[PDB]
């Protein structure tokens, strides 16, 4: 006869954890984009150095 | 009760890799190949026996053959995470590609790879005990999955015959395509996909892209999410053999309740609720709205409009928190609704089945864990619609004899292109007759 | 991707080239059908 | 009611009001009226402060 | 595809109150005051059915 | 680099207690 | 979502564009180096309409600078907020039209417009949903008027369903820069009346009078005039970039202003414009905005509206205002001066409100009135055109570039029947 | 017992922004979506400790929509609900009825289907739109046409906003109002008029706010909607459903244009000196100085009247006041109605919102009438439509979008037929 409210509550808090994890991955992607930008700015500085 | 699973081509083995990850996570099997527990709440012990055969002691090796002509993805798999999981011989790798060529796949390299494939599957079957049947995973757009897929199917039918063969095939979308000669390929493959498979389930990619855009709101989905959803669908439809529930169905139920005539076997698939972690916590999940969403065509894996067609018969697998009361209520509501209509030669057109174990989630996936889910597999005339949409663009290219020299060079005669056109026309005619 | 460079040359206008033509007023092709029946008559 | 019925037909607080004929004829919540008058005056003073 | 461990699952009958019993069954009985009936005494009035 | 759990028959091949 | 790509043609266009992008850039708080430095969140979400995030907080404008000589480009590149444009969007030539509309429309456009079309087409497909194109040019010069005219023609041939704004300055005899001004203006207007959706007419004479009387500036440089025009352009498209109680997009203003497809030359104003000494004695109420908005001595055109009839009008307001005061002022202004409004259109004023004022102010406004007093300026040019054309002065320059005489006859015919139809609806 | 509320246009979801604020406050629902069965008519208890309203905010320009997505009620509204296009209809009925509607109404209809499926005892629909614009009028009309072929006889309360006669913010709103009314006649079940100048006079005179913005207008419009749906929500002594308005206020199937009113709209400090009773507010709901539509019912004859009462009210005094009105001769009923009233009483007093301007009042009246003053309104709009159409002004826009002049001629003569009908009934 159906699922128990304790099991439903467990499913709900696991869903909340899933939401949190998606937000963590979003922040991770922002951090990797920053990391990709920094190295390319260094590369462009080296290019200017070589031109001069 | 055991079922074996073969994968042919690139897309086939990528879907299978996803499926096998899902199966391992369901059954608690480490990537080493051993289950570090005997708790196994599930439906009972000896559940894994349907997919993993227990070997030696404390070791489980899947009942599958991945096989491919290009070695690249096979040895990517070999070097990846589940090295110690698959048997080394189960993975089978040629040396050169079939390269989008049905003839190259069916007559040039099939003749060397298929004998090895068959005498491997023979000992797999012999090891097996109560074999339910084979399930094939292939893409008809490519060369491998098309040509030697059909070759393997012909050889399996001539070897065994009376055993079920579930083909979950990937068709070309109407406009989305990553090939050019895929219409030729699809027509040459369907010529044998008609009379060799018993239950053939189409999956386009554009429908899954639309689903992932709308429901899961992923703006940039790759093939990984497609494969994970296809694995989920396969798991939902085999949970009935795997675990026990209120109303179970085996593989032999699809051939009984969904195939009114031995030639009309092409099934729309669907799944619900395809829902993300935020939409889970904001929509309430009951059986009524998910049965309604399983029929709304914005949640089908094949891009077609069933409002143009009429349903022959449908099958509804339920997973999780389901009692028969609400499922009967929802099916009566659906049958009384009039936006969809059934064919008159079938007054009662539903087959329901329920299993108690809820669907599992793979960490890293984008589907939330839900109380319950529904896997819909129907039969209609959107499939003859799709077939004509494809026949039109096949005939377009064939009128000018485009790309024909490849195939003729690889040992395929020009006449074949005429009889497969005629076969598709006859299939269309049959569908149009039956729909009335 | 536009036209080749040679075809991007200019052409000359006229007096009323781009102004739109408004056709004659006439009864439409899909008239509005009347669901609600009319009010009755006062004398009856 | 003709549609929905949350309250009893003899509920004491409702009966105490309806029975108090003066409360039916004129009813006020003087405290809230004071608070709302002060709220209006404060909004006017906030507007004038923003203009200043 | 990194190595992943599935979430642990609960037993299927968790969260259910046991049939061990608290000397009295679950469904609450009638609650009422004690009052002498007309004539014979020691009778029982159900205030809350 | 994680060791696996061998079967008892192959993990204790020729080990024999002797009293 | 909605996109506005900017095209600058010629010397006047390029310097207007430089000040315009300077104004927008701190409207949205971005520094001249190209990063965000604002405070509110309300500046972030609506810079897709004008900019493109490149890499790590770099917002480049969506503009196409376009001319024939690098003098204007280097004047642009020198000053601040000049290092923000992408160098791929600078299309330039090595010749110069030299106020020769024939050169700017037949000889030099023939080899530059292919590349100009490629850059504007790239900048139009880089986005998803165009709202409209926005060009700023003159009607006296060659490389601004002539090429801007050819580009308008080719664009409207390509993208006919999208909006199109043209901020064009027209000349006056008192402020008469080019000697062939009527030969350029007449031919360019002859093109704008079949290609441009609407044209917002500016002129420098009125701008001088504004900085003379109203602003009480001593020495008004061109920078301040270009700042007036930019604040006008900002007031036009503030409703796209900022939420309001009553929104109004460009197409919404177009359909409300243009009753007939050829009557799309608008006279423009801006308020508040007050001297720094007189800012102390005033108040800030919607009456204080409208009393200055409807003044004939505040329109940015040399067309006195009380000489004719206001066909339609529009007012774009910025700031936290009370719509009851807004609409009542619009009603009152309509009821007092009741003869200056056309009779067969009731309630001739479209009005809209945005909640974000320009930084530093509490309240502002922008007026776009489509009157019939504009045929004053078109006749004021048409008589000069036919005066020169009776003696065929300066004509060899135009004829030598391959333009015939019938092009001039058609241009004058379009000018004449146009002002004929303004006189009809007046 | 549920009713769902769809909002079509810029004014629509600004009203919705005020209405749903009011509902959440009345049922104690915090903005994040949970309480710290009366709510069931508007919300669905989803999952656990979450209530998602029954509505669809649909619009074409995304500006105000994602303003709602970033406002305070990010969590309260289901993300899918807020439907939004990409480009505006821009005060163009043809553009909003044939150009963009064709791609948005299928999505909106297939969302409203599964809202009705989640429902169990659907009472009706109620739509919100201002007919001046293009979105609220164009695809609003297309939505009602397709909603009626979808359901047919379901009661659709239309709380429309007509353009006021002298005060106006557009120039093409006569064209939009006329092309919209030809469908507002034959597809809306009961329609409620709401001009803006009448509400301006109310806020100027009664609530003594010298500078009212749209937020004050939408606040009291939410009060009127709250008062006529409180019979569904809050249990009263003598309640009347959404089906009673069709039964007792529509004497002829083509005559459904109800003047609205409310009382007491009264400020904080004036209320101290006012002997607020039931008799004088029943009076106060009948003068033109307190109606929601700028018209004068002294020129009209009342077809019927509906009276919603809230607070500490018994059937006794409402029978006394109704008796008083029927003996007065300042206002006159139509002879054919011999029992021209219908009362209704509810227990729950109206609420106050933080930042609201209405006082905490213990009893209130919301009147919904029917007269011939509306017949005066349509003719007043018909003349200023024929003015601008005599010179073919602005017609090139609509014809460019794909229509013809037959729609203009047929909608003009339709309004004329309606005028004849109102002058026949008034006799
Ligand atoms: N759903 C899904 N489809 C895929 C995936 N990978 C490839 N496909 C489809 O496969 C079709 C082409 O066949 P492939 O599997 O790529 O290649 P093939 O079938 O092995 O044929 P060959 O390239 O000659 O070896 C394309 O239309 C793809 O859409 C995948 O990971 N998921
Ligand atoms: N009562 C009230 N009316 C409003 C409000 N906002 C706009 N309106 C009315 O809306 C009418 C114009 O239509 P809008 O709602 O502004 O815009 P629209 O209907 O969506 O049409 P488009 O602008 O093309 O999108 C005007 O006549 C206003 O009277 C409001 O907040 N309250
Ligand atoms: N508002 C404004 N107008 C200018 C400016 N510079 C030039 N103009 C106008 O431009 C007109 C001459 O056009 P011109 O610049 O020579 O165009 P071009 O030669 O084709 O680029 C004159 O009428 C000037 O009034 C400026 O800085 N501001
Ligand atoms: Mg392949
Ligand atoms: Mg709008």
């Amino acid at each position: 006869k159906g699922m128990t409210e304790t099991e439903k509550q467990a499913i709900l808090d696991a869903q909340l954890a899933q939401m949190e994890e998606k937000k963590a991955r979003r922040a991770q992607e922002q951090l990797e984009n920053m990391m990709y930008a920094r190295t390319q700015h260094d590369i462009q500085r080296a290019l200017q150095e070589q031109a001069q | 009760r055991e079922v074996i699973s073969i994968h042919i081509g690139q897309a086939g083995i990528q879907v299978g890799n996803a499926c096998w990850e899902l199966y391992c996570l369901e059954h608690g099997i480490q990537p080493d190949g051993q289950m570090p527990s005997d708790k196994t709440i599930g439906g009972g012990d000896d559940a894994f026996n349907t997919f993993f055969s227990e070997t030696g002691a404390g070791k489980h090796v899947p009942r599958c053959i991945f096989l491919d002509l290009e070695p690249t993805v096979v040895d990517e798999v070999r070097t990846g995470t589940y090295r110690q999981l698959f048997h080394p011989e189960q993975l089978i790798s040629g040396k050169e590609d079939a390269a989008n060529n049905f003839a190259r796949g069916h007559y040039t390299i099939g003749k060397e790879i298929v004998d090895l494939a068959l005498d491997r599957i023979r000992k797999l079957a012999d090891n097996c005990t109560g074999l339910q049947g084979f399930l094939v995973f292939n893409a008809v757009g490519g060369g491998t999955g098309s040509g030697l897929g059909s070759l393997l199917l012909e050889r399996l039918s001539v070897d065994y015959g009376k055993k079920s063969k579930l083909g979950f095939t990937v068709y070309p979308s109407p406009q989305v395509s990553t090939a050019v000669v895929e219409p030729y390929n699809s027509v040459l493959s369907t010529h044998s996909l008609l009379e060799h498979t018993d239950v053939a389930v189409m999956l386009d990619n554009e429908a899954i892209y639309d689903i992932c855009r709308r429901s899961l709101d992923i703006e940039r989905p790759t093939y990984t999410n497609l494969n994970r959803l296809i694995a989920q669908v396969i798991s939902s439809l085999t949970a009935s053999l795997r675990f026990d529930g209120a109303l179970n169905v085996d593989i032999t139920e699809f051939q009984t309740n969904l195939v009114p005539y031995p030639r009309i076997h092409f099934m729309l698939s669907s799944y619900a609720p395809i829902i993300s972690a935020e939409k889970a916590y904001h929509e309430q999940l009951s059986v009524a709205e998910i049965t309604n969403a399983a029929f709304e065509p914005a949640s089908m894996m094949v891009k077609c409009d069933p409002r143009h067609g009429k349903y022959m018969a449908c099958c509804l697998m339920y997973r999780g928190d389901v009692v028969p009361k609400d499922v009967n209520a929802s099916v009566a509501t659906i049958k009384t609704k009039r936006t969809i209509q059934f064919v008159d030669w079938c007054p009662t057109g539903f087959k329901c089945g329920i299993n108690y174990q809820p669907p599992t989630v793979v960490p890293g996936g984008d589907l939330a864990k839900v109380q319950r889910a529904v896997c819909m597999i129907s039969n209609s005339t959107a499939i003859g619609e799709i077939f004509s949409r494809l026949d039109h663009k096949f005939d377009l290219m064939y009128a000018k004899r485009a790309f024909v020299h490849w195939y003729v060079g690889e040992g395929m005669e020009e006449g074949e292109f005429s009889e497969a056109r005629e076969d598709l026309a006859a299939l269309e005619k049959d569908f149009e007759e039956v729909g009335a | 991707m536009g036209r080749p460079d040679g075809a991007n040359g200019p052409a000359f206008l006229h007096a009323h080239e781009k102004e739109p033509k408004l056709p004659s007023p006439g009864p439409p092709s899909n008239p509005k059908q009347k669901i609600r029946p009319p009010v009755p008559a006062k004398e009856e | 009611g003709r549609l929905v019925a949350q309250v009893p037909n003899e509920d004491p607080e409702r009966l105490k009001r309806v029975l108090d004929a003066k409360w039916r004829t004129i009813g006020v919540d003087k405290e809230t009226l004071e608070l709302q008058a002060q709220e209006k005056k404060d909004r006017e003073q906030a507007e004038k402060d923003r203009d200043e | 595809y990194p190595a992943k461990e599935a979430d642990p699952q609960l037993p299927p009958l968790t969260g259910v109150r046991s049939r061990e019993g608290l000397e009295l069954p679950l469904p609450r009985r009638s609650l009422g005051v004690e009052f002498v009936h007309k004539g014979v005494s020691d009778r029982y009035f159900v205030l809350i059915p | 680099d994680t060791a696996t759990k061998l079967p008892q028959w192959v993990e204790n091949d020729r080990k024999v207690l002797r009293f | 979502m909605r996109e506005i790509v900017h095209i600058q043609g010629g010397q006047c266009g390029n310097q207007i564009g430089a000040k315009f992008w300077e104004v927008v850039s701190d409207e949205h708080g971005i520094d001249p180096t190209g990063t965000y430095h604002g405070d509110s969140d309300l500046q972030l979400e609506r810079i897709n309409v004008y900019f493109n995030e490149a890499t790590g907080g770099r917002y480049v404008p969506r503009a196409i600078l376009m001319d024939l000589e690098p003098g204007t480009m280097d004047s642009v590149r020198s000053g601040p907020y000049g290092q923000i444009f992408r160098p791929d969007n600078f299309v330039f030539g090595q010749t110069g039209a030299g106020n020769n509309w024939a050169k700017g429309h037949y000889t030099e456009g023939a080899e530059l417009i292919d590349s100009v079309l490629d850059v504007v087409r790239k900048e139009a497909e880089s986005c998803d949903c165009l709202q409209g194109f926005q060009v700023c040019h003159s009607l006296g010069g060659g490389t601004g008027s002539g090429m801007g005219t050819l580009l308008i023609s080719k664009i409207r041939e390509e993208y006919p369903d999208r909006m199109m704004l043209t901020f064009s300055v027209v000349p006056s005899p008192k402020v008469s820069d080019t000697v062939v001004e009527p030969y350029n203006a007449t031919l360019s207007v002859h093109q704008l009346v079949e290609n441009a959706d609407e044209c917002m007419v500016l002129d420098n004479e009125a701008l001088y009078d504004i900085c003379f009387r109203t602003l009480k500036l001593t020495t008004p440089t061109f920078g301040d005039l270009n700042h007036l025009i930019s604040a006008v352009m900002s007031g036009i498209t503030c409703c796209l970039r900022f939420p309001g109680q009553l929104n109004a997009d460009l197409r919404k203003l177009a359909v409300n202003l243009i009753p007939f497809p050829r009557l799309h030359f608008f006279m423009v104003g801006f308020t508040p414009l007050t001297s720094r000494g007189s800012q102390q004695y005033r108040a800030l109420t919607v009456p204080e905005l409208t009393q200055q908005m409807w003044d004939a001595k505040n329109m940015m055109c040399a067309a006195d509206p009380r000489h004719g009839r206001y066909l339609t009008a529009s007012a774009l307001f910025r700031g936290r205002m009370s719509t009851k005061e807004v609409d009542e002022q619009m009603l009152n202004v309509q009821n007092k001066n009741s003869s200056y409004f056309v009779e067969w259109i009731p309630n001739n004023v479209k009005s809209s409100v945005c909640d974000i004022p320009p930084k530093g102010l509490k309240m502002s406004a922008t007026f776009i009135g489509n009157s019939t007093a504009i045929q004053e300026m078109f006749k004021r040019v048409s008589e000069q055109f036919t005066a020169m054309f009776r003696r065929k002065a300066f004509l060899h320059w135009y004829t030598g570039e391959g333009m015939d005489e019938m092009e001039f006859t058609e241009a004058e015919s379009n000018m004449n029947d146009l002002v004929s139809e303004y006189q009809q609806y007046q």
